[PDB]
């Protein structure tokens, strides 16, 4: 009930948020990039994932 | 009036380490977990490449001939380069490679001011008949993290077209995330047990990173304590 | 019993004529004793506290 | 009190008996944690040998669910009381209102 | 997403993957601040004419 | 410690005598029969029973041959 | 009639403030509601159930 | 007396001793499940939200 | 190549309000020292508050003295919010004697040198009878946090009297601590922050003394990280 709203909010996408279009280098940089405060939790981005 | 300091500070090794610590006073779990975590992620002196000079190409949505990946992917290979320098404060490497095959990072020049820590870190796969890859990469010390988006916006170091800029991560950490969980001192159930879990990009071992982060933090509190 | 009947002779623990059935506070409770009342059948002497 | 009531509370803390509602208007003469003494007024005073009134309170006692029900004064010396006013709160009342 | 992790990776990882969701869902919903107000529920403007 | 016996059913594919096999070996370590084969890590006697079955050191067949020797092994004491 | 009473109190008309987290210190995006709800306390106490 | 020694002996009695939680109107077989206890302080039986 | 902040002016708006500022902060350290300071001050500042009262002719809390106009259950709930700061010793034993009609304010406590009441207009009870008389012997202690009467009973050690009305003690001289970092400006530096800790004590503890005892609670604790013992 509550977790399922947590994940839905975590994996949506706005249209123009902080740090859009930049390209990341994996799950580990995508996290800390958001913790520091630059990029928004749902902003369109290009990552590399194995 | 007279507080509790932690004993049984266990440390685990598996560039990856999962420190622990306990028993901290109640509510001191987070005020330590978040002070450190905001230092390793925000401000920490380090060195990382910042710009690249493709020897022939003047735009990222262009394409280099003979190179397998495109420059949008190549810069992804340079953004993760692990470099440490003892003496200098701005050094511009030179990689001018030929041959055919996986162009590793050990083909870079070897100057007395730099010392790579991941030479087999691949940068590009070269096709046949070309053997024509050269670039001038610029590493400069700094603190924290600074994207390339907010540099060119205030572009003050005017560069003609084709002076490629990369996202610079100066901090020696790659991820850090603490986790608090209850613990007791055999008579009190209001205690804590911090659990730090930290990684780094080779240039600094993990426990060495936490050491010189509690140092930067206990320096700011110098003009207050007795 | 026979075994305990040796246990008495060894230490001389006098067996009591009277069994203890006093009133004790129920478990898991604590609070001051704010009031006490005593009712006596008319025909039996009132003790000092009564 | 209820920060957002519905105005139909004073009719539930007076119609029940928990409050020590004043029975004849006058002037409070001796407040106390266990007694109130309402010096009656003139016109609401009986014809002969009237004097004054007095309300006792009910300090810490036991209801049917083992909770307590004790009353408290809410007035001081000199308040002009009136017919139907309130003198003693009860269990979950405040100045007449019904705070649950 | 839990079902496919059962049919493929068995039960050793799915019991430990069904918890890393609960620790991640609960965490990123608290930063969400997902509250409800009295202006969240928007009344349509053409409700009058339709009525 | 043990959280799931999914591994200790890969040896005994039944799940209804994994109880019987390990409830009997778990008694030999409690009533004064034997000692654990695997090294104990400050665990009870049920978890140590379910940790041997995973290592193949125990099953419904070994416990018979392992103990049917005792009569013959006691047969030297049986004269 | 409610909104006209909030505006007299200098509060925000919408009724939603921005709360800061307690442990980290960052601010919850998408502001939260904060009010004053009269809370009863029924007598299904725990230490009479267990 | 609840001497301070029993609180450390009671913790070793509950090393791996699964208990059985079961709710009142037990409809189906998932209404009874064991659990490995962990000693908390209070008087409410905590319970993992997924279950 | 870092900067370190220095204590700056302490605007004292009132007796219970305060505003202390930390001028030269390096970028990125605003919210790091703030929330690590707001989370310490609200938690573990040592204070002093009543520990056990004792009246002259009453046996338990739910009684009702004759002459006063409150149950004894309210005379304790009014003392618990009594602010007092002792300088020399560690614990005191106050006194209070009064007779006559009129509200017994806190200012009628016997005057000692070290014990220094702060809120002398505090009401405690009322007296409403000319031959009334109320005489108690308040107690006071130092500590931190919060320790209810029930859990402070475990160290009772044969509390022989039956007239020792026990109060719960919440020693803490802070009630709310807001802080906001803003654009400080040294003569020539691109980005420097300013911390402004708008504190609010209960008139007990000095503001500048709180921060110098909140920092040493942090700087004393980081030792376990500076020397990672393994």
């Amino acid at each position: 009930q509550d977790v399922v709203l947590g994940l839905y909010y975590m994996t949506r996408d706005c249209v123009n948020a902080k740090g859009e279009g930049m390209v990341l280098t994996g799950p580990k940089e995508a996290e800390r990039l958001y913790r520091s405060g630059l990029a928004s939790l749902h902003a369109r981005v290009k990552v590399r994932i194995t | 009036t007279e507080f509790l300091k932690p004993r049984l500070v266990d440390i685990e090794q598996v560039t990856h380490a999962k420190v622990t610590l306990e028993p901290l006073e109640r509510g001191f779990g987070h005020t330590l977990g978040n002070a450190l975590r905001r230092i390793l992620l925000s401000s920490m002196p380090g060195c990382a490449v910042t710009e690249v000079e493709i020897d022939g190409v003047l735009h990222e949505y262009s394409t280099k001939e003979g190179v397998q990946e495109d420059i949008l992917e190549i810069l992804l290979n340079l953004k993760g380069l692990a470099v440490r320098v003892q003496g200098k404060d701005e050094v511009i490497l030179t990689l001018n490679k030929s041959g055919i095959g996986p162009v590793t990072a050990a083909d870079i020049t070897h100057d007395g001011d730099v010392e790579i820590v991941k030479p087999q870190h691949v940068i590009c796969h070269l096709t046949d008949e070309n053997a024509s890859i050269s670039m001038r990469i610029k590493v400069q010390r700094g603190r924290g993290y600074v994207p390339a988006s907010t540099r060119i916006h205030s572009e003050e170091d005017e560069r003609p077209i084709g002076r490629l800029l990369v996202d610079a991560c100066y901090s020696p950490v790659e991820r850090i995330a603490y986790n608090v969980e209850a613990a007791r001192v055999e008579q009190r159930t209001d205690l804590d047990k911090l659990v730090i879990e930290m990684e780094t990009n080779g240039t600094i071992d993990p426990e060495e990173a936490i050491r010189r982060a509690a140092t930067i933090l206990a320096e700011q509190l110098e003009a207050f304590v007795d | 019993t026979p075994e305990e009947k040796l246990l008495r002779a060894i230490f001389g623990e006098k067996a009591s004529d009277v069994k203890d059935s006093s009133l004790r506070v129920p478990n898991g409770v604590s609070g001051t004793v704010i009031d006490v009342q005593v009712f006596t059948r008319d025909g039996v002497e009132k003790d000092k506290r009564a | 009190k209820p920060l957002v009531g519905t105005g139909m509370e004073r009719a539930v803390a007076v119609d029940s008996g928990v409050t020590a509602v004043a029975k004849r208007g006058g002037v409070v003469q001796y407040v106390d944690a266990s007694r109130i003494v309402i010096k009656v007024n003139e016109d609401e005073m009986y014809p002969g040998e009237a004097g004054i009134d007095i309300y006792n309170l009910t300090k810490y006692t036991r209801s049917n669910q083992n909770t307590c029900i004790n009353q408290m004064p809410c007035v001081s010396l000199g308040e002009p009381v009136e017919r139907g006013d309130v003198l003693a709160d009860g269990p979950s009342t405040d100045l007449g209102e019904l705070a649950l | 997403m839990l079902n496919t992790c059962y049919r493929i990776l068995g039960l050793k990882p799915t019991v430990i993957f069904a918890d890393q969701i609960m620790y991640t869902g609960f965490a990123y919903a608290a930063r969400s601040g997902a509250s409800v107000g009295i202006d969240d529920m928007v009344i349509p403007e053409k409700k009058h004419e339709i009525i | 410690a043990r959280v799931t016996v999914q591994d200790a059913v890969e040896k005994i594919g039944n799940r209804f005598d994994l109880v019987l096999v390990a409830a009997r070996r778990a008694r030999q370590m409690q009533v004064g029969g034997k000692d654990p084969l695997v090294p104990e890590e400050n665990d009870k006697t049920t978890v140590i029973a379910l940790r041997e079955i995973e290592e193949g050191l125990i099953n419904n067949q070994i416990l018979d041959v392992r103990e049917r020797q005792e009569q013959q092994e006691q047969e030297a004491a049986e004269l | 009639e409610i909104k006209e009473l909030l505006k007299l109190g200098d509060l925000p008309t919408s009724g939603q403030i921005r709360l800061y987290d307690g442990r980290t210190g960052e601010q919850f995006e998408r502001p939260v509601t904060v009010g004053y709800m009269y809370m009863l306390k029924l007598n299904h106490l725990v230490d009479d159930k267990m | 007396r609840e001497e301070a020694v029993v609180w450390d002996i009671l913790d070793e009695v509950i090393r791996e001793h699964p208990v059985l939680l079961n709710r009142a109107p037990t409809l189906h077989r998932l209404g009874i499940q064991a659990f490995e206890p962990v000693l908390i302080e209070g008087k409410a039986i905590q319970l993992h939200p997924l279950v």
